[PDB]
């Protein structure tokens, strides 16, 4: 899963 | 134009409240009024950038219409045009074009001396490379951004966001303790800032690190703190939390709590469209159904290859493989074991 | 003496093994320079291992040792980074490299910088850290390309570039790099180096499923008498057996297998013993014996931290089982391939 | 397989 908000 | 520069400063600070005020104030100045074409291009580029900001930090949906859908000589406006298009292609998982557009912008950046602009560029390149699990490259870039952000005032939101990239890079390197420390520092910053939506966002991303560390209850607890925020639940990112819930619940076998979160996914999809996470949620929940399960998993995996979401293919192929292995379906377990290798090798190729 | 030592070290930085061997013999006939001489004696043996495939001494100055000139400390950390890198203790190597990198900031020799970057790039390529390795080696190549006497270092560096490209799925670009390196060695009239580069090129052909090109390159390598006397001979013999196995030419393997036994009679190499045993175990007809041989070799490769071999051979074993309908075992080694690759990508020490 | 001589 890739992080959000970057 | 100075208003445009101030607006971009607010974007470079991730101050969405300032950004929206600049956007509302500059719109009359650009109602068939302003004549200079480079200023009109600057305003057109900043309008895209502002929408990307509102998506990044507020979880507001991106407009279907991009100025980049059909537009592809100030050395600044050219750097801006290539940088903002790299972001548009990066979000669409068109990483081949994004990397090229980034390298052109990096070359021009040699002639831009603004330290915040340089930190801004490095943090966007680091974000894309982290999306490819190119962790060391991403860290070298982001470490330069953090150095700048820590030594200048007004960039605490940017320091926090940067720490999330560091943490994910650490998580991709198996450095889960350092990854947790980075997210915790980001959390402190957001509580000092009194930004509870940002705090929810950081908790969601931290849940990815805990999940990668097999710290499942911490992962679920972090997701619970995120979904306690109402703005988060109303955002496009709500579905990401719901998906991480189902996957961690399935991993630990607490299937009795999965219908609860699954039903909320239906309520999200009732109002917001997100085909990537629809496929991902369908894959997870479908594992509870045997042959029907595999056919649904094949459709979801195939769609994720199509939109180039190889990290999800890698993630879910491991889960499907473990599921099939446990049920004695070794041929199908190997088939998705192989999808995970293929997804990972393709991710690293470029 | 100090001038002889620096000339001796310069010859090492040019990979001039003949000069280095003459300096060593000339200086062999109680100060800080004793550390300098002991440091250069280690480096010289690492060169002879690197370039001639001569065995490394059993006792190293580094295994059982304990401020000085800023140069002697840079050398101590760099040369120990090389010692830990070859033992696959990459955690320690990376740490020792970061210390040397800092001290190198106060060393103004551009060739020394090219020397450092090229050793760091080699280590990262061993971890399939391709982009980081390319950034380092590309800087070394520029320095070597603008300086006279460093044709061997340019060639060696192109092999690191080529391997990085192969790890990135860029097989045509990888071939180009090795071919440019081969031309350099033919210009140099260095037939041992030409054999060495052909061996490494054979890895790229194998990765590209160009099996006949792979075998042809290996044939050109083993024709060199010096190559056959080197420790690297077994690597070619192993690459022969593996490629003969892939294409089903089982009748030609006894010829090369007989050659491995003659190598192991004279030199110990448990890593490639395990690797060749796995290839041979794939020819075993008893399922149970075949899998136990693969398990023994793979598990031993985990023990010595050669995860690239685990990844490579587990894919070969998994494919072998897949073709024979043994899906449970195909998955078992499919899983080993993911584990090896994820741990290779991890840096749980640094 | 990793290359030799680098």
């Amino acid at each position: 899963e890739r992080p959000v908000g970057t | 134009a100075n208003i445009l520069n101030d607006w971009y400063i607010a974007i470079k600070q991730q101050d969405a409240e300032s950004a929206e005020r600049y956007f509302e104030e500059v719109k009359p100045l650009f109602d068939e009024m302003e004549e200079d074409q480079e200023v009109l291009m600057y305003y057109s580029l900043l309008e895209e950038r502002h929408k990307m900001l509102l998506y990044q930090v507020k979880g507001e949906e991106l407009p279907p219409h991009s100025y980049f859908n059909e537009n592809h000589t100030d050395h600044m406006i050219e750097y801006y045009f290539f940088l903002f298009e790299a972001l548009y292609e990066s979000h669409k998982r068109n990483f081949e074009k994004a990397i090229t557009l980034f390298k052109i912008a990096e070359k021009k950046l040699k002639d831009i001396p603004d330290c915040i602009e340089r930190a801004e560029f490095y943090s966007k390149v680091a974000s894309m490379y982290m999306m490819l699990r190119q962790s060391l490259i991403s860290l070298n870039y982001i470490n330069d951004s953090i150095q700048i952000y820590r030594e200048n005032e007004g960039y605490k939101r940017k320091l926090a966001t940067s720490l999330m990239i560091v943490g994910q890079n650490y998580t991709d390197l198996g450095l889960y303790e350092k990854a947790e420390e980075s997210f915790l520092e980001a959390i402190r910053i957001s509580r000092v800032l009194h930004d509870s939506l940002f705090t929810a966002l950081i908790h969601h991303n931290l849940s990815i690190t805990y999940s990668a560390a097999n710290r499942s209850q911490d992962c679920i607890n972090a997701l619970k703190k995120a979904i306690r925020n109402k703005e988060w639940r109303d955002s496009v990112y709500y579905i990401n939390s719901l998906y991480m819930f189902l996957k961690e619940l399935y991993k630990i076998g607490d299937v009795n709590k999965m219908p609860y979160y699954y039903k909320k996914t239906k309520e999200y999809f009732k109002r917001k469209e997100n085909k990537v996470y629809e496929a991902k949620i369908n894959i997870i929940y479908g594992l509870l159904q045997q042959r029907k399960s595999i056919e649904t998993c094949r459709g979801g995996i195939s769609y994720l290859y199509e939109v180039n979401d190889l990290d999800s293919v890698f993630d879910l192929s491991l889960v499907i493989s473990e599921h099939c292995e446990k049920h004695g379906l070794y041929k199908e377990a190997l088939e998705f074991s192989k999808h995970a290798i293929l997804a990972e090798e393709k991710m690293r190729h470029l």
